Parts: structure tokens; C-alpha cells; sequence
RNA sequence: ACUCUGGUUUCUCUUCAGAUCGCAUAAAUCUUUCGCCUUUUACUAAAGAUUUCCGUGGAGAGGAACAACUCUGAGUCUU
């Protein structure tokens, strides 16, 4: 037990991994198998999956993992070397992408999981991109190999064909996301593992070569581990592996020396269990008693495969030599994560992960207790050492060097490293490891840079947790009895803490609004809000979708705005951006930190913008990645550049906030270009203050937007469904009912299931996940995630459109129906006026 | 039995439903010694088994207790914890394909799980295929929630209506006040299983139901690979682990297809269940819906599911006991003996015993104007004068006992008709199903305990379920169904329910000694009695005890004075 | 008529006698929309059939979609055994169709004791 | 490949029962809430709390049958 702490002290025998993968792909069962390997007293039930890491009750009843769970375990390697493994088995549901990112910032390794009978799915398509964008080594473990044999009953050659088709599709798809050309995955190289979690089967080519070497002996398992995967074969007469076929009915090496023995052993334990089973266990050295042979087929298969393969050494040596150690992976993690990068003193102090250096651990999760009162933070100690009772300094997400007010000095109460259900109390946690810090819940929402007090003077914070999806769905929350409203404020704060992309908000009409990704996500968060944190009654409005406001054409007149003093006068024009330019802003392709020359060349080549304005672009919409843009287009002779540069900041401040709110209603402004045609600034810095410019800035922005023909943009969810070919029409009929349209219907190779990829309006996608399965009697299944935004049909600003109370309106009325009710939901005026 | 009873209903153009009662009246049940013992029984309903396939079960399939003697398969005569080989189990599974839906996963039960039904009950909402329930809490005022600024219509966008199944799938998002609600989203990865149909085929075959992989080599996506005779050599000893053993045996396809069999047929071994506790058509009304069936069987499906969900919800763990068996104490007693006997003899014996009991109960007060016939019908020997009519009346318990005796007498007489060659085995089964599906019509027991209507309706619902599944294709409509075990068990659960009630009422009735607006009467008399008891108790035992009425009058006067709000102060 | 029914449902949401036969008012399968009025019956890969219903009745009643899919994918080299097994089935249940025959076209010599009882019962 | 190893079945008695005792499912009583409401006996149909009933698992004890054919782990596991 103390060897756990001894290995904990070292920083090179430690791996930080995430077993990220699609929904229901065996990740939780894989961790359960690892636990069953380590802990002997923990034995899985004969039929019910134990689901060890599924510790909260809601995922124990719904059957889907919801929140990532830390697992700290010592795993022997193929050669028997112990390694300390930090496992963050992220939930697989695409609506739960919050926890994938939350566990991916604090990990250096990505262990993908792909169902052998399902192939690459929607989820994985985004996790490979995300992990590459976060600069982690990516490794694939095709799980549920049993499906190719006990369910599909494929010939072993076709099983290998399926395996290579799903292996190279990962390589082919990842080549778009990965700039480097060292990221080619192949089991012969050691990137790819093969496993069946239910039957505990797990191997890399090296491990299986180790089994053969163990049996026959005098075998070098490395050379034989190579020359297994591929189109090469084996010659029984010359005992050499050849590219060409040694016989007419030849067979690939992998199939011949790995897949075929698996087929035979599991067929012997599911067929002729009574006649030819002892014969095939004598030939394999697996000795069993009478009472362990009287079990059912599934437990017998799991036991026999545990005896044959043994411990999960294949996963261990797959992980060890193909993901960097924290001492090695710290440099890319820091240069992508720390705001100042490696260049700063603290940045250079991170490249080596010194256990005695400065402590600026990073926490990215909130694992509540069983009473829900206090929140135990979870984070990685990127460097330094932490102790129980140590007086520590917790930073925030708005904390900077200039803004020293966003921090708190706290006392680390206790420290313990956690493995799912049970936690191990430790007085000291060294660098490069994980920990649940206690007593730091008060000054944190979501991420935090918990660092030393009065010891890290110039230390900055870590970058905000950037996600892959966007919080789209929006639900109103109120107490049943307003006499217990404060009881619900703290519950909303708690759920905001325990959900990385949850966005609580109070609006002008005294409305509490919760933002989420999908139906199941909001179901889980409100179940937590009701039965866990607030233990009161809560009324919910039916889900509504956040909208966006855009333009399609230039304004008829150059509408302007002046300060109340009638001295400053700013004239601006709102026009749409080039198709695809908005995406090239949100993807961090271009930034405001760029120098002028690079952005000028970018807009001169890719978007053919004139250099007279390409070097006169101030801001990029709201926040930093906002899709809108502010453009300076005043001729220098009429607007003094020296005089302009004073309000150059305030105009942006009134613009970065001007586009955030939106004149039509309190919704984001997207895909709009603002050209300034005239500036009349006060010649003295006295009357041109921010309190006068900023209202004028927002007013001129709103006036230009309104005078330009405005439109609403609704977010479309990208829905994939997997159904047998008899139910493809049953998906077309459902998707046609909700204004959707199908993009592709591709059968999955090596499986009768299909994959129908379509788009569906988010406001029109409520219940579709149930409207499909019930219509197809549960055979079909859908997953949804936000893809893009589209102009809502119709003109949002027509007064001839009448909104009936309780029946859907046609497409042309939608743009009018959506905002007005939204306006009514916002508490604003019924219509829009040019004064706004 | 299901696969053949559908054939004789298709073979016999007309069918003769056995008479009911199958026996005449005023005639005692036939003696077992003279008639039943000698007559050779007719052939029973049995399927000829194909020795080419059904051989593993050919030797013993239609025995009384199959494999009772075989120590290899069963533990012994206690007949528990059977062990069955895979060929045996596969043969049984193939033979039971008519009573087994071919569902591999449970994704077909998306919103027809019992957890979803618990949710629907706790929400006072009904799945279209699901049952209706009374509200858990009336909350009529909570139903009449006022038009607030929260639930205001003009603030709500309606695109697609929030259907009940939406509020059931996500009972914490689409609705309010979700008390005693359960969750289920068990979208198990839909198992992609393709059961073989070819008797001759490789077990691991690439059947066309699988979309081809379509392997390609267009782009030179090469990987580290060796050349011929490149720094490697294999030992002569080393080989693939299993070379001698074939890739697939004959029992491989059956074994793999046995993985995804229903619950009973995925066990290599397991404990033994009773004949009562095996619901054969349980997985029939649990199905999603009947495919375009009339209303009188759709409502039957909802009414079966309603009772199923009610039993599932109201289930409680059994209470810890001390295991006092009843017949074992009888065997201990000197008054009883054990003997192997034919069942029909036992029925003819018990009918006479119950008839004698009821005649004794009738002639308990020596009233000769009530007579019980041999069909358990209580009739007057002469037109009843009103005094004698009222003088000879029995409570609901006696009538219930008489009617259940009539039911068992009907069953026994039907079996006797079978043994006497009066009816066929098919006729016997159809008659038994009619008895167990029309107990109300044949016996007026519901007039003596109203709750029986449930069972009555239950059985009728079961009929509808089996019939619509029985009268399918070329079978047609007629009295040719003998699948009685579906409704036969229900009256046995009714029997275990009513056994102690009758065993207590008869005990009270048939014994040497017979035994047979209350809160305002509670605290007046008891309190005053306690006060007087204490006062007289501590009052000295002399002649002064003549003053008890004085104390009672003082108590009454004080109570009156408090009631009259008048000062009460006795000086002495 | 679906539109009026669904709008009406929206308005609904947001605003002694020993009888044995049940009532038709307890029926719940009534639906105002097609996607639940007419649910896509599970073809179950065509090789799986509902328990109670007869097998070949389902086979001929089946949508045949997987039948034509197999006709498309199956190659000639592995159609011979399909045709052979199909014809062998047709022959072996033709055995039952002819050997087990109604007495209306069974002669006296063909007619057996079971068929004799069938005729006498008729 | 040497050893000691050593029964399962069956019928009872006595307790403990966590667990789907039971991959099944009845009845009664009581307290609330409805429905009916004309009084008991039947009910109504949900809730809660009880009890009996048909069964069950485990442990132990006592007999009987295969009690003596075996058999299992242990071992130094002896060319
Ligand atoms: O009169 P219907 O409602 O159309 O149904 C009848 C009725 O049975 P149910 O009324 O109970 O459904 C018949 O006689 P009873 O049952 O009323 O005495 C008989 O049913 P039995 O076979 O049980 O006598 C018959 O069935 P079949 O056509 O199979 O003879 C059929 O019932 P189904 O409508 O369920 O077929």
C-alpha cells in the first residue's frame, strides 16, 4: 500500500490518460476490468455489469456515464514493471462533451475506444480533433472484439478486414486534424490495442507475441510483434514472413497467429463446452476445477480469457511507450495551456515538472461529497508539492497580473488521491500527479490555478476551458414557492460549479436561465438541481433555444450616433461577411494578437481584402473569438489618426459589448461587418470619455444593424442515427416532420447497421431522440450536437405577421414568431424601434 | 403443444367442446375402482420428435418429471438445480420457438419497461400502449395552476407538442413535481446478431445481411513491414495455438445462437421452478403493441400490463420465517398415511370428501329442506316458506367454498371424461381452458366475493391474448384452443390467497366452541372509569364504600359545571 | 385531420353491475399523430418472428425488403444452396400438406382412424 | 508420476434470512384519499402500514440410503 505513495513520489513512472470514446463503447467496463485485475476482493456480478467508476446514482440508473471519474491504479507492464496510472474515463455521450474537455486539460494521454462492430462514430470524429487541438498523444483501442465473432460471426479474414478498415479510417480522418506527420496509428507500431471488455480480452501484438513466447519459449517478442499486422503472410515450410502468398489459400499473419486462435478458443467455450473444452484447455495450460466449469457461458468465457491472456499488460505497454510522460509532455501542454506560455519564468519552470519548484497546480473539476455541501476540487499538480494544512492561494479565470482582486488565500484541509468509489488519504502529493484538494471550493467556478501565496509574484493563470460544442438549449428555472427562492440560488451556483459548460444567468425580467447541450444533459443537471443540491421543488419552462442576429445587405442610409453633448459623431455601416469568414474566426485561425502584416496578407490572399483596410481592422466581434468584426474605414484626411487612437479603445469596448446584447433581443450578433465612415471626436480628452462614447458606440452599432436588413440565425444540431436498413425510411419520415433534411445515408462496412447524417433545427429537435426510437420500436438511435447557424426563414421585422397563441406557425412567420416571444421572454418591448 | 393445437384446430373442421358440466346431476362421481382403473387411457397430446435433430431430448421429453432418474442432469429426486448440455438446451430452444419472441436486445422495450410504467403511474400519465392508473396524489389544485408570468402562453414557443413519452423519457426536464419517479435510458448497444437459417453453412460465415467491407488499396498508406528472409526466422516447434481443433464444430452455430436466447434458455444450469410460477405468455403482453388488432384485445393488453405493473410496484421482500411445513407435521401425526395414487383417483376422492363436508355443514342445524347435489348446487327440496328460508342461510364464506369445490369438481370430472374415452385429449384441453377462462359463467362465485372479478377479467384478458395469437393465418375461429396453463395458474394464486380465510372460517364453524363511531365512546367511558377506579381504589374499604355513587355524581357535576362555564367549588 | 387533433391536444395540455367485458373507454392506443399511430414493425432482420403468430404467415406477410436486399447481394456461387434448401423445405412441408390431409379429398384407403374420427365428428 | 485424502443422495427436527427468499405473485385487517354512499356483507382504486397463505435460500442438528465406491486439495511433486 505504501508502495503506492513511493511510486507517487516519482514523476517519470506516471501516466495521465483519458479513455475517451463514443457512447457505450466499453470504457467504463474497461476500467472495471482494470479494477478487477488490481483489487481481488472486487468481483463483478455474473450478469450485471459492475460499472465500478459509475459512482453517482443517476448514471447507475440511466445506464450512461455522465461525469468523469478519477482512477489511480498501479498496473504491471508486459515486462512486469509497475506504473502509476491516472485514468479519466470521460462520459461517452456527445451531449456530455463538458467532462471530456475537463479531463483532457489535466491529462497527457488519449486512449480512444471504438466498437469493433460499430466503427468510427460521430463522437470519436470530434474527440480526435479535440485531442489533436489540445496536443495529446492519441492511441486507439478497438473494444468489444467479441461482437465480430459472437454476434457478427464474420470469417477471420473478414474480421481482420473490418479491423483494418476501422484502423485506417482513424488514420485517414486524423490526417485532416493533425499537422504533424508522426501521428500514424497501427497495432504493429504499438498505437492500436484490441480488446473485449466484457470477456476481459486485451492485447497488443507485443503482448500476444509474449504469450506465444511464454508457451513455446526462446522467442523474441519484439521482432515477432512486428511482422504481424499487414498484408504479409506466414510460410509453414520456410518459417519466414513473406509479402507474397506462400499458398493459394493463404492467410495474413495476424489472422493466422492471433484472430484464429481467439475464434477457436471462444468457439470452444461457447460450442462443445462439454466435449472438447477440456481438450482445448489442456492444449493451452488453462486448468479449471469442476465448480468453475458449471457456470453459464458468459462467466465461463470471461474466466477462461482471464486465465489465457492474463493481466492487462497489453494496454499498459501500449500506453507507456506511446504517450509522453508528464516530464516530457509538460512542454507542449504548457505552450498550449499556460497564458504566458513557456517563455515566462513560471513557464520555463513547468518544462521540467520539478517536485520542489513553485506550486501552481491546476484544478478543472468539482466532485461533490455525499451531502452536497462542500465541493472537492480535482486537479493536476503540474509542478511543485502540496501538503495538508498548507496556506495556499487560489486564483480565478478573470485573474490577471493587473487584476489582483480575483483570488483568495485558503487552507487546504485534507488531501487524498481517489480511485472511483474509495479514496486514499495522503499528506503530500508531488508534481505531475492528480489530487482532490479540499477546502478550496469557495473562490472557484470551474477551472482554477491554485498556486503559492506571496511566492509566485508574476504567475499568470491557465487558459479558459475551451470546448468543442456550444451551450445551445436554454431552459427557465423558478421555485414553486418564491418564498424559498434563495434556496434555489445556491443550488444553481452548485450545479454551475459541477458542470463545466453550464451557464446560469439572471435576465432583466427576473428570469433564471440554464444553458445546456442536449436533452439528456439538461435532464441530468436538473435532476442534480432538484434531488441533490436544493432538495426543493422547481418549475421548469419547456426548453427554448438561444438565437443569433445577423444581416444580409447594407443599410439604405449611413445611420450615425452622437453623444448627448452633440460633439462626437460616429457613422457606421453594417454589412454581412464573406461566406466562411465567420468560421475562420471562431476556429482561432486569426487572432487579435497577430501582427498587422500577417493579418493583412491573410485578408489579401484568402479573402482579397484591400490593404487600405486590411491594416485597419481593430476588433473581432464580442470577446476574442467573436465572429463579428470591427473595421476602420475612415479616410485619414477627415479623421485624425492621433485623435482617433484615443477612442480606438472605447469604440471597441462599446462594440465588443454592443454585438453581445443585440438590438432585436438579448441574443448574440453573428456574421456582421461594421465599417466606420465618419468619426468626429472631441479635440480634448475631457468630454470624450467612455461614459459618452460607449453608449454612442452601442447606439450606432444597433442603428447600423437595424437599418441593414436583419435576420435571425437558429442553431442546427448535426444528428447521426444508426438503424438497420429496414428502418432508414422510418428515419426519413421523422426527420422530414421537424424541418430537417438528410445529408448522407451510408451503410457501415462490416455491419448491417447504417449511418444517416442529417441536420435538424435545435428548437425542432426536442423529443426527436425519443420520436425516432419509439417510431422504429427502439431499433434506431440518435445523437445530436450543434453544427452551425442558419438564417431563420422569413423576415423578423414584419408587422403584418400575427402570432397565434398555441399552434406552430409556417416557415415565413418563424423569424417573426421566434424573436417576439423571445422579446416577450426577455421582458423587452413588443417590437423593435429605430431608437434602440 | 402450441404448435400442434393450432393444427388440430386447422385439421378438425368443427370441434366438439366437452359438455359442462361434463357430468350429469344428482349422480355421484364415478367410483375409481370399477371404471377408471381398468380402462386403458387414450393417447395424450404429444409431438413426434425427429430423431435426426431432437435426439438429445428424444428419450425423455414427455415424461412426468423429465430426467428425474438421471443423476448427471439433475441433483436427484428433490428435482432442483438441473444441469443441461448445450445440444439439449439448443434443441429445447428450437422446439420452444413458438413461445419465444426472437428479440436479442431490450432496446425494443424502450418505453415499455416497468420503470417507465412506474414513472407513468407516478405522473398520472399513460403511454399510448401503456396502462392507465389512478393519480398518486390528486393535486387537483396543483393541476389548476394559475396563468403566471412563468407558464405564460405568450412567452412559450410551440413547435412540436410535448408528448407524454417525452415527459416520461426525461421526467426531470419536461415536467414539474416528479415525485416517486424512476429513470430508464438503458440503450444497450443494439446487439447485431444474425441467427443462421442454413442447416449446412460455416458457423462463421459472411452472410449477405452484412454490408461488404469493400477493402481498398488505392492510396499507398503503407506501414512498417519486412521483406522475405529479413533478419527473422521461426522455430519449427512454434505454431498457432489451436491447429488440430476445427475453426467451427457442428455445435458452434447452436451455441452462439444460444447466447441471445430469452432468459430461460441462456442458462447452462439453474434451479427448478414450480408449474405455477412459469408465465408462458408473460413476454406477450409485455410486447410493444398488438399489430393492428381490435379494441377488445388492445384494452386487454393494457389491463394485463396494469396488473403486471401493479404487482411489480407493490412487491415487498418476503418476511423471515421459521419453515414450519404443513404436510410434514401431518406425516408426523399418527392420523395420516402416505400412498402413491393416480391423480384422477385423488380428484374423485376429494370431490366426495368436499361434498360430504358441505352436506355436514348443511345438516349442521338439522334443516332437511336444503339439499346439495353432486355438482355443488344448493337447492331446496320443497318451495321455501319464508321462516325456513331465512332460517337456512349461509354467509359468503360457505358459498365461496361451495363454488370453489364446484370448480375443482368440474376439472376432475373433465379429466374423468378424458380417462373414460368420452372426450379426446384435444377436447379435454379445450374444455379445461374453457373452465379456467369462464369460471364466472360456469360458477357464480363472483356473487360471493366481488374482488374475484379481477381474476375473472384477468383470465378473459389472457384468453384474448392467446386467441389472437392462436387464431392466426389459416387456423380460423372456433373452440380449438387448449392452452389452459395461461389462465390455469391465476385461480391457483387466488387459491393461495383464499386458503387461510376458509381454513379459519371453517375452523370457527366446525368446532365444539363457536365465536363471533367508536372514538367518541373511547375517551368518555374509559377516562371516567379510570378516574372512578382510582378514587374507589384508594378510598378506604370500610362501610364508607357506599359513597361510590356520590363520587360519580361529583364527577358528573364538575363536568357539567365546566360545560356550563359556571364556577364549581365544593366546600367540604 | 392530424393538424387539428394535435392542436387540440396542445390546448388540452397547456390549458352492483357484474360486468366482465371491459369498456372501450380504457383504450389508450388512440393517437393524434401518424408516427405513433403507425409504428414501424420490427422486421428483426427478417429471420426473427413474433412468438404467438405463425411463422410462414409472417414470412408471406413480411415486407420482403430484406428478401430483395438478399436477392441483390447474393452471388450465384452461393445461391444454389439457397434454392436447394428452399425446395427441400417446400417438399418436406408438402409432406405434411399431403400426408396430413382433410378427409374431403382423402380416399377410404388413405383415410386413417384419426381421419375417421375427424369425419365422424363432422 | 508415490502419498494421505473418504462421499453423495434422501427424509425430518431447529433456527437465521440480508437477496427479484420467488426472473412468480395472491388474500385479509387497519389508517388516509377518492368513487359511490342505502345498512351489514361484499366493494370502489390508489397510497401507506401490517398479518396470514402458497413457496424458497442458508446454517446447524438427527436419522436413512452408495457407506463405502471414491475423491480432493495438500505434499516433495520419486527415471
Ligand atoms: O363474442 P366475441 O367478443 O367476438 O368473442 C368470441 C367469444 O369470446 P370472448 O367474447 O370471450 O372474446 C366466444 O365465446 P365466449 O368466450 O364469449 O364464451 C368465443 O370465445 P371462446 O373460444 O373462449 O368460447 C370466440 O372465440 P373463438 O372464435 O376462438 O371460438 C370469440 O372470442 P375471440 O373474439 O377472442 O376469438
Amino acid at each position: 500500500m505504501d508502495f503506492l505513495a513511493d511510486l507517487m513520489d516519482n514523476s517519470e513512472l506516471i501516466r495521465n490518460v483519458t479513455l475517451c470514446g463514443h457512447l457505450h463503447h466499453g470504457k467504463t467496463c474497461f476500467v472495471d476490468c482494470l479494477i478487477e485485475q488490481t483489487h481481488p476482493e472486487i468481483r463483478k456480478r455474473y450478469d450485471q455489469d459492475l460499472c465500478y467508476t459509475d459512482i453517482l446514482f443517476t448514471e447507475q440508473e440511466r445506464g450512461v456515464g455522465i461525469k468523469s471519474t478519477p482512477v489511480t491504479v498501479v498496473l504491471p507492464d508486459t515486462k512486469g514493471k509497475s506504473y502509476l496510472f491516472n485514468i479519466m474515463d470521460t462520459p461517452g455521450h456527445v451531449n456530455f462533451s463538458d467532462e471530456v474537455t475537463a479531463g483532457l486539460r489535466i491529462s497527457d494521454g488519449v486512449v480512444l475506444f471504438i466498437d469493433a462492430a460499430e466503427g468510427v462514430m460521430l463522437n470519436t470524429e470530434r474527440l480526435i480533433k479535440h485531442a489533436v487541438q489540445e496536443r495529446l498523444a492519441v492511441t486507439v483501442c478497438i473494444n468489444k472484439i467479441d461482437r465480430l465473432i459472437l454476434e457478427l460471426k464474420l470469417p477471420p479474414t473478414d474480421a481482420y478486414y473490418k479491423l483494418r478498415h476501422i484502423v485506417d479510417e482513424v488514420n485517414g480522418l486524423i490526417s485532416m486534424y493533425s499537422t504533424d506527420e508522426n501521428l500514424i496509428l497501427s497495432p504493429l507500431l504499438g498505437n492500436v490495442c484490441f480488446s473485449s471488455s466484457q470477456y476481459s480480452i486485451c492485447f497488443t501484438l507485443g503482448s500476444f507475441a509474449k504469450i506465444y513466447a511464454d508457451t513455446f519459449g526462446d522467442i523474441n517478442y519484439q521482432e515477432f510483434a512486428k511482422r504481424l499486422w499487414g498484408d504479409i503472410y506466414f510460410n509453414p515450410k520456410t518459417r519466414k514472413f513473406t509479402k507474397k502468398a506462400p499458398t493459394s489459400s493463404s492467410q495474413r499473419s495476424f489472422v493466422e497467429f492471433i484472430l484464429e486462435p481467439l475464434y477457436k478458443i471462444l468457439a470452444q467455450v461457447v460450442g462443445d463446452v462439454d466435449t472438447s473444452l477440456p481438450r482445448t484447455l489442456d492444449e493451452l495450460g488453462i486448468h479449471l476445477t469442476k465448480e468453475e466449469l458449471k457456470l453459464n457461458i458468459r462467466p465461463l468465457l470471461r474466466l477462461v480469457c482471464k486465465k489465457f491472456f492474463g493481466e492487462f499488460t497489453g494496454f499498459v505497454d501500449m500506453c507507456v511507450q506511446h504517450i509522453p510522460s508528464p516530464k516530457v509532455g509538460a512542454k507542449p501542454k504548457i505552450e498550449h495551456t499556460y497564458t504566458g506560455g513557456v517563455d515566462s519564468d513560471l513557464g520555463e519552470a513547468m518544462s521540467d515538472c520539478d517536485p520542489d519548484g513553485p506550486l501552481m497546480c491546476h484544478t478543472t473539476k468539482m466532485y461533490s461529497t455525499d451531502d452536497g455541501v462542500q465541493f472537492h476540487a480535482f486537479g493536476r499538480v503540474l509542478s511543485g508539492t502540496i501538503h495538508a494544512g498548507q496556506p495556499v492561494k487560489v486564483l480565478g479565470e478573470n485573474y490577471t497580473l493587473e487584476d489582483e482582486e480575483d483570488s483568495q488565500i485558503c487552507t487546504v484541509g485534507r488531501l487524498w488521491i481517489s480511485v472511483a468509489r474509495y479514496h486514499i488519504e495522503v499528506n503530500r502529493v508531488p508534481a505531475g500527479n492528480w489530487v482532490l484538494i479540499e477546502g478550496v471550493d469557495q473562490p472557484i467556478v470551474k477551472t482554477a490555478t491554485i498556486t503559492e501565496p506571496r511566492g509566485n509574484e508574476e504567475a499568470q493563470i491557465f487558459r479558459p476551458l475551451k470546448f468543442n460544442t456550444t451551450s445551445v438549449i436554454k431552459i427557465a428555472v423558478e421555485p414553486v414557492n418564491p418564498s424559498e427562492l434563495p434556496k434555489m440560488l445556491d443550488g444553481l451556483r452548485k450545479v454551475n460549479k459541477s458542470y463545466p459548460s453550464l451557464t446560469t444567468k439572471v435576465e432583466e425580467s427576473g428570469e433564471h436561465v440554464i444553458l445546456g447541450t442536449g436533452e439528456l444533459y439538461l435532464d441530468c443537471v436538473m435532476h442534480d438541481l432538484r434531488k441533490m443540491y436544493s432538495e426543493i421543488d422547481i418549475k421548469v419552462a419547456d426548453p427554448v433555444v438561444t438565437f443569433c442576429e445577423t444581416v444580409v445587405e447594407t443599410s439604405s442610409l449611413k445611420c450615425f450616433a452622437e453623444t448627448p453633448n452633440k460633439k462626437n459623431k460616429i457613422t457606421m455601416i453594417a454589412e454581412p461577411l464573406e461566406k466562411g469568414l465567420a468560421e475562420d474566426i471562431e476556429n482561432e485561425v486569426v487572432q487579435i494578437t497577430w501582427n498587422r502584416k500577417k493579418l493583412g496578407e491573410f485578408f489579401q490572399t484568402k479573402y482579397d481584402w484591400d490593404l487600405l483596410a486590411a491594416r485597419s481592422i481593430w476588433a473581432f466581434g464580442p470577446d476574442a473569438t467573436g465572429p463579428n468584426i470591427l473595421v476602420d474605414d475612415t479616410l485619414p484626411s477627415e479623421v485624425d489618426k492621433a485623435l482617433l487612437g484615443s477612442v480606438k479603445d472605447s469604440i471597441v469596448q462599446g462594440f465588443q459589448w454592443g454585438t453581445r446584447e443585440g438590438p432585436l433581443c438579448d441574443e448574440l450578433i453573428r456574421n456582421v461587418k461594421f465599417k466606420i465612415l465618419d468619426a468626429v471626436v472631441a479635440q480634448e480628452p475631457l468630454h470624450r470619455g467612455g461614459g459618452q462614447i460607449i453608449p454612442t458606440a452601442r447606439r450606432v452599432v444597433y442603428s447600423a444593424f437595424l437599418m441593414a436588413t436583419p435576420r435571425l440565425m437558429e442553431p442546427y444540431y448535426f444528428v447521426e442515427v444508426q438503424a438497420p436498413a429496414d428502418c432508414v425510411s422510418a428515419v426519413y419520415t421523422v426527420l422530414a416532420r421537424r424541418r430537417g433534411h438528410v445529408t448522407q445515408d451510408a451503410p457501415i462496412p462490416g455491419s448491417p447497421l447504417y449511418t444517416i447524417k442529417a441536420f435538424i433545427p435545435a428548437i425542432d429537435s426536442f423529443g426527436f431522440e425519443t420520436d425516432l426510437r419509439t417510431h422504429t420500436q427502439g431499433q434506431a438511435f440518435s445523437l445530436s450536437v450543434f453544427h452551425h447557424w442558419q438564417i431563420v426563414p422569413g423576415d423578423p421585422l414584419d408587422k403584418s405577421i400575427v402570432i397565434r397563441p398555441l399552434e406552430p406557425q409556417p416557415a415565413p412567420h418563424l423569424a417573426r414568431e421566434f424573436m417576439i416571444k423571445t422579446r416577450r421572454r426577455k421582458g423587452l418591448s413588443e417590437d423593435v424601434s429605430i431608437s434602440k | 403443444m402450441w404448435i400442434m393445437m393450432r393444427r388440430e384446430k386447422r385439421d378438425r373442421r368443427h370441434f366438439k367442446r366437452m359438455r359442462f358440466p361434463p357430468f350429469d346431476d344428482e349422480e355421484p362421481p364415478l367410483d375409481y375402482a370399477d371404471n377408471i382403473l381398468d380402462v386403458e387411457p387414450l393417447e395424450a397430446i404429444q409431438l413426434e420428435l425427429d430423431p435426426e435433430e431432437d435426439a438429445p431430448v428424444l428419450d425423455w421429453f414427455y415424461d412426468h418429471q423429465p430426467l428425474r432418474d438421471s443423476r448427471k442432469y439433475v441433483n436427484g429426486s428433490t428435482y432442483q438445480r438441473w444441469q443441461f448440455t448445450l445440444p439439449m438446451m439448443s434443441t429445447l430452444y428450437r422446439l420452444a420457438n413458438q413461445l419465444l419472441t426472437d428479440l436479442v436486445d431490450d432496446n425494443y422495450f424502450y418505453l415499455f419497461d416497468l420503470k417507465a410504467f412506474f414513472t407513468s403511474k407516478a405522473l398520472n400519465m399513460a403511454i399510448p400502449g401503456g396502462p392507465k392508473f389512478e393519480p398518486l396524489v390528486r393535486d387537483i389544485n396543483l393541476q389548476d395552476e394559475d396563468w403566471n408570468e412563468f407558464n405564460d402562453i405568450n412567452k412559450i414557443i410551440i413547435r412540436q407538442p410535448i408528448r407524454t413519452e417525452y415527459k416520461i423519457a426525461f421526467p426531470y426536464l419536461y415536467n414539474n413535481l416528479p415525485h416517486h419517479v424512476h429513470l430508464t435510458w438503458y440503450h444497450t448497444p443494439n446487439v447485431v446478431f444474425i441467427k443462421t437459417e442454413d442447416p449446412d453453412l460455416p458457423a462463421f460465415y459472411f452472410d449477405p445481411l452484412i454490408n461488404p467491407i469493400s477493402h481498398r488499396h488505392s492510396v499507398k498508406s503503407q506501414e512498417p513491414l519486412p521483406d522475405d528472409d529479413e533478419e527473422f526466422e521461426l522455430p519449427e516447434f512454434v505454431e498457432p495455438f489451436l491447429k488440430d481443433t476445427p475453426l467451427y464444430t457442428d455445435n458452434t452455430a447452436n451455441g452462439i445462437a444460444l447466447l441471445w436466447a430469452p432468459r430461460p434458455f441462456n442458462l447452462r444450469s439453474g434451479r427448478t421452478r414450480r408449474a405455477l410460477d412459469i408465465p408462458l405468455v408473460k413476454n406477450w403482453y409485455r410486447e410493444h403493441c398488438p399489430a393492428g388488432q381490435p379494441v377488445k384485445v388492445r384494452v386487454s393488453y393494457q389491463k394485463l400490463l396494469k396488473y403486471y405493473v401493479l404487482n411489480a410496484l407493490k412487491h415487498r421482500p418476503p418476511k423471515a420465517q421459521k419453515k414450519r411445513y404443513l404436510f410434514r407435521s401431518f406425516k408426523a401425526t399418527k392420523f395420516f398415511q402416505s400412498t402413491k395414487l393416480d391423480w384422477v383417483e385423488v380428484g374423485l376422492q376429494v370431490c366426495r370428501q368436499g361434498y360430504n363436508m358441505l352436506n355436514l355443514l348443511i345438516h349442521r342445524k338439522n334443516l332437511n329442506y336444503l339439499h346439495l347435489d353432486y355438482n355443488f348446487n344448493l337447492k331446496p327440496v320443497k318451495t321455501l316458506t319464508t321462516k325456513e328460508r331465512k332460517k337456512s342461510r349461509f354467509g359468503n364464506a360457505f358459498h365461496l367454498c361451495r363454488e370453489v369445490l364446484r370448480l375443482t369438481k368440474l376439472v376432475v370430472d373433465s379429466h374423468v371424461q378424458y380417462r373414460l374415452g368420452n372426450v379426446d385429449a384435444f377436447q379435454l384441453a379445450d374444455g379445461l381452458q374453457y373452465i379456467f377462462a369462464h369460471v364466472g359463467q360456469l360458477t357464480g362465485m363472483y356473487r360471493y366475493k366481488y374482488k374475484l372479478m379481477r381474476q375473472i377479467r384477468m383470465c378473459k384478458d389472457l384468453k384474448h391474448l392467446i386467441y389472437y395469437r392462436f387464431n392466426t393465418g389459416p387456423v380460423g375461429k372456433g373452440p380449438g384452443c387448449g392452452f389452459w396453463a395461461a389462465g390455469w395458474r391465476v385461480w391457483l394464486f387466488f387459491m393461495r390467497g383464499i386458503t387461510p380465510l376458509l381454513e379459519r372460517w371453517l375452523g370457527n364453524l366446525l368446532a365444539r366452541q363457536f365465536e363471533g363511531q367508536r372514538v367518541e365512546s373511547h375517551f368518555d367511558l374509559e377516562l371516567r372509569a379510570a378516574v372512578m377506579h382510582d378514587i374507589l381504589d384508594m378510598m378506604p374499604e370500610g362501610i364508607k364504600q357506599n359513597k361510590a355513587r356520590t363520587i360519580l355524581q361529583h364527577l358528573s357535576e364538575a363536568w357539567r359545571c365546566w360545560k356550563a362555564n359556571i364556577p364549581w367549588k365544593v366546600p367540604g | 385531420k392530424d393538424k387539428s387533433k394535435e392542436l387540440h391536444a396542445i390546448k388540452e395540455r397547456y390549458l352492483r353491475k357484474f360486468v366482465f367485458e371491459w369498456d372501450a373507454s380504457e383504450d389508450t392506443s388512440i393517437d393524434y399523430n401518424p408516427l405513433y399511430k403507425e409504428r414501424h414493425q420490427v422486421q428483426l432482420l427478417g429471420r426473427g418472428f413474433i412468438a404467438g403468430i405463425d411463422l410462414k404467415q409472417q414470412k408471406r406477410e413480411q415486407s420482403r425488403f430484406y428478401g430483395d436486399l438478399m436477392e441483390k447481394r447474393r452471388t450465384l456461387e452461393e445461391k444454389e444452396q439457397e434454392e436447394a434448401r428452399l425446395r427441400k423445405l417446400r417438399k418436406k412441408e408438402a409432406k405434411q400438406r399431403w400426408d396430413d390431409r382433410h378427409w374431403s379429398q382423402k380416399k377410404l384407403d388413405e383415410m386413417t382412424d384419426r381421419d375417421w374420427r375427424i369425419f365422424r365428428e363432422d
